[PDB]
């Protein structure tokens, strides 16, 4: 074993969901932070953990909620601050398809290791 | 195995709506009011679900909440009650 960031296993769960997400049909606008300020990544990567829950809600499936589950916990393992920072509801709402590829952003963001 | 509909469904504070279908299995979707916003995590999404007991069908009650647009709540303040 070697030692690899948390946030890559993190991306591979965002794949998982967003293959998984493609045979159904889950059509909620989520808040999205396409353009996370460093200063406030924290707080951004707490709304979109937020936010991954009402697509497992939604999905009732057990794959993506399982997968959801997964994510949440090495998110969580990795982090545990910020001041002037939106909040949640005050961000765009995107679709799931744009929603999940800032996830990917943000989550890069976080492996450097950020 | 009649042609199971679902009531109106229960309000939700400072949500409303318009249900296109009343049929078993339709999701609908609650709307936060003007000035209220979906709160984070919480899923607007209602199903006509049947109780596979007694032959009735309900709404699944969302999780939603409706919170206080938080543009709002900094930038055009105002008491409670």
């Amino acid at each position: 074993a070697m030692a690899i960031s948390n946030w890559v296993n993190v991306i591979s769960d965002l794949k998982k969901i967003e293959d998984l997400i493609q045979s159904m049909h889950i059509d909620a606008t989520l808040y999205t932070e396409s353009d996370v300020h460093p200063s406030c990544k924290v707080t951004a990567m707490k709304c979109f953990l937020l936010e991954l829950q009402v697509i497992s809600l939604e999905s009732g499936d057990a794959s993506i909620h399982d997968t959801v589950e997964n994510l949440i916990i090495l998110a969580n393992n990795s982090l545990s601050t910020e001041s002037g920072c939106k909040e949640c509801e005050e961000l765009e709402e995107k679709n799931i398809k744009e929603f999940l590829q800032s996830f990917v952003h943000i989550v890069q963001m976080f492996i450097n290791t950020s | 195995a009649i042609s199971i509909t679902c009531p109106p469904p229960m309000s939700v504070e400072h949500a409303d709506i318009w249900v296109k279908s009343y049929s078993l299995y339709s999701r609908e979707r609650y709307i936060c009011n003007s000035g209220f916003k979906r709160k984070a995590g919480t899923s607007s999404l209602t199903e006509c679900v049947l109780n596979k007991a007694t032959n009735v069908a309900h709404w699944t009650t969302p999780s939603l909440k409706c919170i206080r647009d938080p543009a709002l709540v900094h930038q055009r303040p105002a008491p409670p009650s």
